[PDB]
């Protein structure tokens, strides 16, 4: 018997009379990618199918799981949402997902530093598990990266169901000259935990498009460790504040 | 014009053209986002009687976004051959679908007629065409580009290997090569989505795929789906030049937030022909889909059929080797389930056709979105009937960067067997010399990527 | 037997084989209304796993409904050629599923092995494949059957033409047939389904029927779609016999339910043989469909998709004509949507292909539930290249009586040119000979009924 | 460099590139008259022996005219793939022959590597080839174009109609269409040398041209061969534009002599786009010839074979539909006899294919050179099994008006029987039609106009 989750059969080759069965092997073991499974004829082997199948049901679990509300308050965070209600929206209207909602705007001038250089903003996004599996990874060194040896340093917070472009309402209510925003991607087949990186600088609602963010995506244990990520994200913040630019905009 | 009809004694009244040919189009998740669909069934068939009823011109004289207002369509818009258009201007939507669709109605006529088309029009022929309809009419309108292979010929199917890694690691990226290579896949292109969009990184790339194109004499090309500014950037910097790519949209807001000029599209012309290792004329690639331009906020109260057709007459302009729609990549917001991406992936691949691109699909979900893989299979072949240039390869489908799943290696190999089609001519004849396909069919020896070692 | 396995560290328990098979299936409305359903997608694919590890013999030995009590199991377990059987009895149904679809496994290899097969062995081996599987697994599954036609050589596509009507009234029908024809359809049949369950009506229509064909020569032949009783006693009284038709079921139960022995079946095989105009050996017509035995109260606790397995178990034994599931004629409360019912078509015909025989589909839907003709043309054309024996054809797939929508007449010969299939051999040269067809192609004149005037 | 070779212990020195390239040619009067050419045989051979050995980098370095004086070089140029250029600029141009000759060089091959070439280079390969060299390597780099007809497929032949009149009369011109349609001539262009460069003459034998090709629904184009601004006025002003006609010279004095800006040519390019009446995507047309920069003075010191060779690097810029040279157009001042002719044609046509242009011949001669009709029938079928793309075509190959022979239509049906060579498919589908072609062949009532009567 075996278990379609486990380490084996991901492992698992499939190809039938192999010319040099070593080198499949040494092909296993350099990608993720389901490689090496075989066919029979030109349709996928069985249990490669099955794995399929099993990677597909959690994949779709993976995606309107949500942060518990104590996890956040744990990690000593102010919980703010967009215009979105639940899960079940958020998947249907991005536009909401754009918008801080009425009491979120209030409490982020109520709670957050104003006019910092750097802010740091967290979100769920379209995948929980992204932040839930890096946060205590990436957070605490990017904060100990940005400040020592650094300048103004917002107070992070936690936006609840939301986009990306939410970062250009972010950084205009704060005053912030550049706006860091650390979101879940939408979860992949048998991988869920990947999180990527938005940057802006000074953005606006009615003038920045997305070519003037910078992204570092693939942010996880098997992309870009979260730890090496955050010297990255500091760098970045850095080189943003002295060319007064991001995205397309900066140089190199 | 007339914008309205009687439809079982009630009045269905329509205020303009962009509304009306919002509401014929069929339900999608997208359009009732924008807030264009549909409130009926209905007033979906009396926006499509409307439709039908005005002419080519109603439609040519009203695009969606102005032509003084929008670059994309200026250029749709002065393309257009005045005679060709002369000869059709008065035809009505009815009966451009029914000229499309007749028997008597030639490759060679179609070629010329296709010109006094915007692609507004194109968009509108598309909403009163069932699934049927769609595949039929794209299948009689093939289109042909040459690279180092030939794409787009009756009989052939290509496919891109899309070999792509969370780490662009050289190792992994060569891997999914070898393993694609064995089924037959990357006829259309080897490429591959880099992580870093970085000079430096795209060479690396560029020369692991071309590392293996080199050994084993491929016809073929490579390329990486960077930006396309640093695309130019790397291949002026020495780095092999096959295939120029760039993310389109239909409107100059919508091209603004992929930070595209049509400078940069001409200039990636004018790199290909002084850099670019392409025995053939075509070297450019584009991918589009619906949603992008809603997604942009540039839409402009136009539904997304509408706006990928214009992507559609974009790329035209520039004469492409290929063009595919990515057609569930985005999510359910704009395609929620099966039945919604079959109908789109239909529609977008029969408007490239009756645009006279290379067009294929990307046939795609996202785990987010109401589907699965058997989506993919039953799209994939609708579309290979339908004369769909290519499709993408992957490992089982699964891409570990991208988050999202394709169509895998086996599937390519599926659809060509079961109906005797056959890869690129130039392509399929590596293949056999490689032992790896004869006659159109997989050898024992095929789907082993240690057959390369 | 193993009825259990551990999925991502949950242990999934499974009372009988039974239940493997009832939650294996892809979702769909007639499982969760049986109460057989998987509870969640990770129970699905545990059952899947559970059901791929068990044995040809773990599954022949436990049909869904006891020997004992149930003559349809009795038939299908009496049929079994125990020298196959014991050849694979030791075989996974991964194993299998794996041989099937192999491009190593000629026809004749499927030929002797399916001999060793049974209904519930069929039905597993259809629920671990995918969409793509069931059609190429399908594909090269070819069955190959002789009335006055031959149908299911590869590369040739039937229709039934349907010519149904709200009063049987001879001028409606036999205009639907000159309709039919026009396009190329009839090959598989020209069979009405009666209003009146009696024998001067029926020899009323049969003379309809024949009245065509008798004018213009045509190779084809004729079916009343009654009871077979009084099929039987119209023909023995002197009406002109084509195909005799039965709709069966999965079950002893079900066969009560439609009030058929099966006495009578091989009654109708008798009355064939001495009464019928059929040049060929085969001359019986089944119809099937998921959810007949759960409307029945005749599953015993059993999927639907295993109940319809076995009605091709049945129909094997009486080696007839054709049969065709008619995928989406009952409701939504056993199949309610686009996905659910391509899934069921694509399973349906495969599974009908594994047991051997002729078999073709009803690509249809009715009008509460969620589907509309879209689904009809994507159903159609997926199995045209799954080597689907035939479809129906009416004209534009509106029966005006039996109250749903299958496919038009404009279908047949939509399948037929994309991709590049012919009509029936004999008739075929019927249609080139009339003007209709030339090259496998609608001629000009063609789908015009006046042209028989 | 090598400058230098010794010969039979003689030292022959050589002053530059462009005495190298001159008198490497084959003794031509054209030659001799500017002063290039060789003073013996064994300096001939000394200098085709010096060519030989210089390098690609060698002559793409050393056009015969200066980059910053001549727009032509600097097209030229720009033009050029320089990653192809960097993996051939090192072979020796004997290299390069035998690259172009040898039967492990594919069409494809050949097709990237043109792309590192210049017309000096082009040139150089065609100075050290013999005829059958000339013959077999132009053969084997066809060039494929399409306006409403598909030009330069291996195993066709194509023709221009060339109807001209002394007076532009339309009732001339008309009757010489319907000969040159009865043998099959036409696939190529009508085209009309006019009398009067203006406007309304242009309209009216445009209207005459079209008159026929819409009456008989004839799939080809017209053309009025005027100045290249006259046909672009005529055109915006509503007359039909088929092909647009420009005579070229391989030199900016050249092109201002004959009173053409590269600008014109772009103007042409977008005045096809907008307004002309063509299904494909080639519309130009140009005509080249050895001598026009000799007697423009224009050729700066170089021979006639290089500055011809820089013509076709110009067409190739602006991508048309067909190209021809006027092999002895001018007078025996140029070229004075057979053998200069023949050579000449075969000449200019390899040096067309392997610049890349759709390469014909207009096989002619005037009555002052030393010639006669038997020179252009031996020529003709020479270039026909060279692959030339197409001749001209004129009732017996008398023009009555621009004074001098070319080849009769009697000539294309000729070339096409001897060889088993077809018209351009479209074209020929069209003569079947009209009963003038069965098989490749003239019909018993072909050969007469009256026949469209
Ligand atoms: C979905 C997606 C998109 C889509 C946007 C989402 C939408 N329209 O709703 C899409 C299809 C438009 C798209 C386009 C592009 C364009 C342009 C982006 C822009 N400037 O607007 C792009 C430049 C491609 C090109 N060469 O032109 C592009 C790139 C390169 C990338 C890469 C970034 C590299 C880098 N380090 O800078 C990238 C990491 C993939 C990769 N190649 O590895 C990825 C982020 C790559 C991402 C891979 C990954 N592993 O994450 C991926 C898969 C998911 C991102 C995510 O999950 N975000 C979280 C989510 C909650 O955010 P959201 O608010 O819902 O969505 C926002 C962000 O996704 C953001 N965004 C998305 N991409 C992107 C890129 C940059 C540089 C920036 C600053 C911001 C970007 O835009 C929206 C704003 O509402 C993604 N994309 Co785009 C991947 C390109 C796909 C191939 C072509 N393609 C596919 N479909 C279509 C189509 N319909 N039309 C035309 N082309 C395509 N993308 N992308 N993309």
């Amino acid at each position: 018997a075996l278990d379609l989750g486990s380490a084996e059969a991901k492992a698992w080759i499939g190809v039938e009379n192999p010319h040099r069965a070593d080198v499949l092997t040494e092909l296993r073991r350099s990608t993720v990618a389901r490689v090496c499974t075989g066919r029979a004829g030109p349709r996928p082997r069985t249990q490669a199918l099955l794995r399929f199948l099993a990677d597909h049901s959690r994949s779709k679990d993976t995606v309107l799981k949500e942060v518990p509300e104590e996890w956040v308050k744990a990690q000593g965070l102010l919980e703010v949402r967009s215009e979105i209600s639940d899960k079940n929206l958020y998947l249907t209207r991005p536009d909401m997902g754009r918008r801080l909602c009425a009491e979120a705007v209030e409490a982020l001038k109520a709670q957050c530093v104003a006019n910092p250089d750097v802010q740091v903003v967290i979100s769920d996004g379209l995948s929980t598990d992204a932040i839930t599996v890096n946060y205590e990874e990436i957070l605490p060194p990017l904060m100990a990266g940005l400040k020592q040896a650094g300048l103004k340093v917002g107070t992070p917070f936690f936006v609840r169901y939301g986009r990306v472009k939410i970062e250009d309402q972010i950084g205009e209510i704060l005053g912030a000259k550049v706006v860091i925003l650390l979101v879940g991607e939408r979860p992949g087949l048998g991988q869920s935990e990947s999180l990527s990186c938005y940057a802006v600088y000074s953005p606006r609602m009615a003038t920045t498009v997305e070519a003037d963010r910078t992204c570092i995506s693939n942010i996880h244990q098997g992309g870009t460790p979260p730890v090496e990520a955050a010297a990255v994200i500091v760098d970045l913040a850095k080189r943003m504040l002295e060319q007064k630019a991001s995205g397309i905009n900066m140089t190199r | 014009m007339k914008l309205k009809t009687t439809l079982f004694g009630n009045v269905y009244q329509f205020k303009d053209v962009k509304e009306v040919l919002a509401k014929a189009n069929e339900l999608r998740s997208g359009d009732v986002l924008a807030g264009v669909a549909a409130a009926s069934s209905q007033e979906r068939v009396a926006a499509k009687q409307v439709l039908s009823e005005m002419t080519v011109a109603d439609i040519r004289n009203n695009p969606v976004i102005a032509y003084e207002d929008d670059c994309v369509t200026r250029l749709i818009q002065d393309d257009v051959n005045e005679t060709a258009y002369n000869q059709i201007k008065n035809w009505s939507i009815s009966e451009l679908r029914e000229y499309v669709l007749s028997d008597e109605t030639s490759v060679d006529d179609i070629a010329f007629t296709r010109k006094g088309l915007t692609s507004e029009v194109v968009a509108a022929v598309a909403k009163i065409c069932s699934n049927a309809d769609l595949i039929y009419g794209a299948k009689k309108m093939p289109v042909i580009k040459k690279a180092n292979t030939t794409i787009g010929i009756p009989g052939t199917f290509s496919a891109r290997l899309q070999p792509n890694d969370t780490r662009d690691d050289v190792q992994s990226i060569a891997a999914q090569i070898y393993e694609g290579l064995s089924f037959g896949v990357g006829d259309a292109v080897i490429g591959v989505n880099p992580v870093t969009d970085d000079v430096e990184n795209l060479s690396r790339v560029l020369d692991t795929i071309y590392g293996v194109i080199d050994k084993f004499n491929i016809p073929t090309q490579g390329c990486v789906l960077a930006h396309v500014t640093t695309q130019i950037e790397a291949i002026r910097r020495g780095a092999p030049g096959g295939l120029i790519f760039q993310s389109i949209c239909g409107s100059e807001k919508g091209l603004k937030e992929f930070g595209v000029e049509l400078a940069m599209l001409d200039e990636a012309r004018a790199v290909g022909a002084e850099f670019n290792r392409i025995a053939g004329e075509n070297c450019l690639y584009f991918e589009t889909g619906q949603g992008s331009a809603l997604s942009a906020g540039a839409n402009f109260g136009a539904d997304q059929v509408t706006m990928e057709a214009r992507n559609y007459g974009l790329a035209r302009h520039y004469d492409p080797f290929i063009v595919n729609t990515v057609v569930g990549f985005i999510g359910p917001e704009y395609l929620y389930n099966d039945r919604q991406i079959i109908r789109a992936g239909l529609e977008d691949h029969f408007m490239g056709k009756l645009s006279g691109i290379s067009m294929g699909c990307d046939c795609c979900y996202t785990n987010h979105a109401d589907a699965d893989q058997n989506l993919n299979e039953n799209l994939m072949i609708l579309l290979a009937t339908a004369g769909c240039n290519y499709i993408m390869g992957m490992p089982l489908g699964d891409d570990i960067m991208l988050n999202y799943q394709t169509t895998a290696f086996h599937d390519t190999a599926t659809v060509r067997q079961l109906l005797n089609l056959r890869p690129s001519p130039e392509f399929e004849r590596w293949l056999e010399s490689m032992g790896i396909m004869a006659n159109g069919r997989l050898t024992k020896r095929a789907g082993d990527p240690s057959l390369f070692f």
